[PDB]
């Protein structure tokens, strides 16, 4: 079990994401909290010539 | 409560792998550093606590910070390459003892030395006479050994160790199957 | 086994007990690196090769087992397994075996398709073995390079050089072992067959039409002054300038085999350095030349010259081009590329002349430009 | 350059992508460009030294997008613009 040793830092780094996307995550909130106006929106296909 | 700085230098070397002795004590040791930083952050949760290796190439794993949620991850990777490097170990703390954040908090470095010194009595004497004329606290601590346990570590202590009234004190563990903690936490600079 | 290990580990020969004193102890101590290490200290004596297979096959297994120390000390023993046993069939399923034992924690691939491809290189087959060193040298090309790996690549560029089919790999190859040399510990005895075939390789490596980067570095010419400087003066003629033709003749007949179909290559490649060195000697003063020059250093008649020219341009190395009406020879860029002292004096002279014009200049018109203008 | 930067430069290596290497002077006493772009990557040497970290010099322009041009012409009041003509031509062939 020496090669299953290494997922404990794989689990500490999963963690560690998930504990620092709260601030990120969190200004959604204060971010995109109201659209005060309304726009109409119609679809057009663009292309550039990732 | 006690305003200090704690600093540890853990081995990485594949000598701390024997089947002689612990069963990779590096996990030991690792114990032994939470149980000291766990314990410094229950006496005083304002100690900051670094990480960093004695190898070749000096990489500074994890800042002075009192915050150890992300020093227990980076106790992991520790990265076995290199065998023991003296000078710009003793180097690489000792003179960034200047970079914390409190200027109150004393100084005071640990070190786990698990290779045999490759350094001279002449290198001996010059950074002991360094170490004692900055006036930092420096704790030995030595785990395993090939060769006689103290032949110059002795007068490398003698000659380190200044202010006799409650200065500092030498760790000195013998070889056996039981385990390092309770014997680390012997001195009065556990606790 | 450790019990066991006691009865066949006591009983040994007159001088082995001698390493098994401290072999023994080092093994009840049960300290893997020391132990390593008098393992290393065991092969590198000269043993008998008699008695020691047991201990390879029983330090094999520990080895193997033991998942400590780095296991390319393994891979020496390894070799040194098959080295003595020399069976072809078994080297496959051992080294194999190494593989799929080492796990994923040391780049030892390029060791261990290193050690297979060595040990394909024989006359069994060569393609696939020059494919699978191709690998070698493609997977690992980071920041790491001792150039210990890299030299034993080297060794496979010498065993690849033992085939007639490319020499120019075993220049460029040699020269990274020319500049990875690190000290004199190993023995000149082979240094005197690697300057031989370094040498001849290079005289032969028709991969580079200036020889100034062999006999460039002083470790060859250092290393070359015990042996016989039949060799150093045919080096420093085929570098300095050949001027005559006795001493590249004698020098041209003295190595029968390999040196008959090659000498008018040969002759076609030094046929250059007469060029480079005419046209680079005067670096100014009429520049201009004629094919009499040519002609009288290179004892080729007329007819022939307009054929040097035209291989001169087609090799690359100088892009002349003449509008001559009569028989003229104009050169172009082109780069020494040895050595040149008189154009380090030289350089040094004509260097402080032009700094000196410009000062001179700068000063003759700021004088009195800066004075009435500003 | 010291030898030290292949390790402090490592470090970004490592963690960070290929970092890019600027040495300028403490005194503003050069009188060439200060700013000189190192980059850092691993060149083949012919002459078979191992592979190390080599700075090869990449060109620099010192230029601002939208304002600092502004500010910088507003704070000096003493430099001059292009202004094609007799002095700013004359004071380039001169010095």
């Amino acid at each position: 079990k020496i090669m299953k040793s290494e997922v404990l830092r794989v689990t500490h780094e999963l963690q560690a994401m998930k504990d620092k996307i709260k601030e990120n995550s969190e200004k959604i909130k204060v971010n995109k909290t109201l659209p005060y106006l309304v726009s109409n929106v119609i679809e057009l296909l663009d292309v550039d010539p990732q | 409560m006690v305003l200090e700085s704690t600093m540890v230098c853990v081995d990485n070397s594949e000598y701390m792998r024997n089947g002689d002795f612990l069963p990779t004590r590096l996990q030991a040791q690792q114990d032994a550093v939470n149980i000291v930083c766990h314990s410094k952050t229950r006496s005083n949760p304002e100690n900051n606590v670094g990480l960093i290796t004695l190898a070749n190439d000096c990489e500074v794993l994890t800042t002075l910070t009192p915050d150890t949620g992300r020093i227990l991850s980076k106790l992991h990777t520790v990265q076995p390459k290199g065998k023991i490097t003296f000078c710009t170990g003793i180097r690489v703390a000792h003179l960034a003892l200047k970079h914390r954040q409190g200027k109150n908090h004393k100084m005071r470095i640990i070190a786990f030395v698990g290779s045999p010194v490759e350094d001279n009595e002449k290198d001996l004497v010059k950074l002991a006479k360094r170490l004692k004329k900055e006036k930092v606290n420096v704790d030995i601590i030595n785990f395993g050994e090939e060769e006689v346990n103290t032949e110059k570590l002795t007068a490398f202590v003698n000659t380190l160790n200044g202010k006799d009234g409650t200065g500092s004190h030498l760790v000195t563990v013998p070889p056996g199957p039981s385990l390092a903690d309770a014997l680390i936490s012997s001195p009065i600079l556990a606790g | 086994d450790v019990p066991g290990f006691l009865q066949q580990s006591q009983n040994s020969g007159p001088g082995q007990p001698a390493v098994w004193h401290r072999l023994e102890e080092l093994y009840t101590k049960k300290l893997w690196h020391q132990l390593t290490l008098q393992v290393l200290d065991f092969v590198q004596d000269p043993c008998f090769a008699q008695g020691d297979g047991l201990i390879k096959l029983y330090e094999n297994f520990i080895s193997e087992f033991e998942h400590r120390v780095n296991p390319l000390s393994l891979v020496e023993i390894i070799l040194h397994v098959v080295r003595q046993m020399t069976d072809p069939n078994v080297a496959l399923t051992f080294l194999e075996k190494t593989r799929e034992k080492v796990k994923s924690s040391d780049e030892a691939v390029i060791l261990c398709k290193t050690a297979i491809g060595a040990l394909k290189l024989n006359i069994g087959d060569l393609q696939v073995t020059k494919e699978t060193i191709e690998d070698v040298e493609e997977m690992l090309n980071n920041l790491p390079g001792v150039t210990s790996v890299h030299s034993r690549f080297y060794d496979l560029s010498s065993k690849y050089y033992q085939t007639i089919g490319n020499h120019a790999s075993y220049y460029k190859d040699a020269l990274r072992f020319l500049g990875c040399v690190d000290i004199k510990d190993l023995p000149v005895s082979e240094q005197q067959e690697r300057a031989f075939t370094l040498g001849l390789a290079g005289l032969l490596g028709e991969g580079v039409f200036n020889f100034g980067e062999l006999l460039m570095h002083p470790v060859l010419e250092s290393l070359r002054n015990t042996d016989r400087q039949w060799l150093i003066d045919t080096l420093y003629a085929f570098n300095s300038g050949n001027v005559e033709r006795f001493q590249t003749l004698k020098t041209a007949w003295g190595q029968q085999p390999d040196l008959a179909a090659n000498e008018a290559q040969l002759l076609r490649k030094i046929q250059l350095l007469c060029l480079m060195e005419m046209t680079f000697t005067r670096p100014a003063n009429h520049r201009q030349l004629t094919f009499e020059e040519i002609a009288k250093s290179a004892k080729i008649t007329v007819n022939e010259v307009e054929l040097l020219v035209m291989k001169a341009l087609s090799v690359g190395l100088v892009k002349g081009s003449i509008d001559e009406v009569d028989k003229r020879v104009h050169m172009t860029w082109v780069q020494p590329r040895v050595l040149d002292l008189q154009q380090i004096k030289g350089m040094k002279d004509r260097l402080e002349f032009w700094c000196t014009d410009v000062k001179s200049m700068e000063m003759l018109v700021e004088h009195q430009a800066h004075d009435i203008l500003t | 350059l010291h030898k030290n930067d292949i390790a402090i430069n490592e470090l970004m290596k490592r963690y960070c992508p290929n970092s890019v290497l600027v040495i300028i002077d403490v005194k503003p006493k050069d009188l060439g460009l200060p700013t000189e772009a190192y980059i850092s990557v691993e060149e083949v040497h012919d002459d078979g030294t191992p592979t190390s970290k080599t700075f090869e010099h990449v060109t620099s322009e010192i230029g601002a997008e939208e304002a600092e041009e502004v500010g910088v012409e507003h704070l000096l009041r003493d430099i001059k613009d292009t202004t094609v003509g007799t002095l700013s031509q004359r004071i380039t062939n001169q010095v």
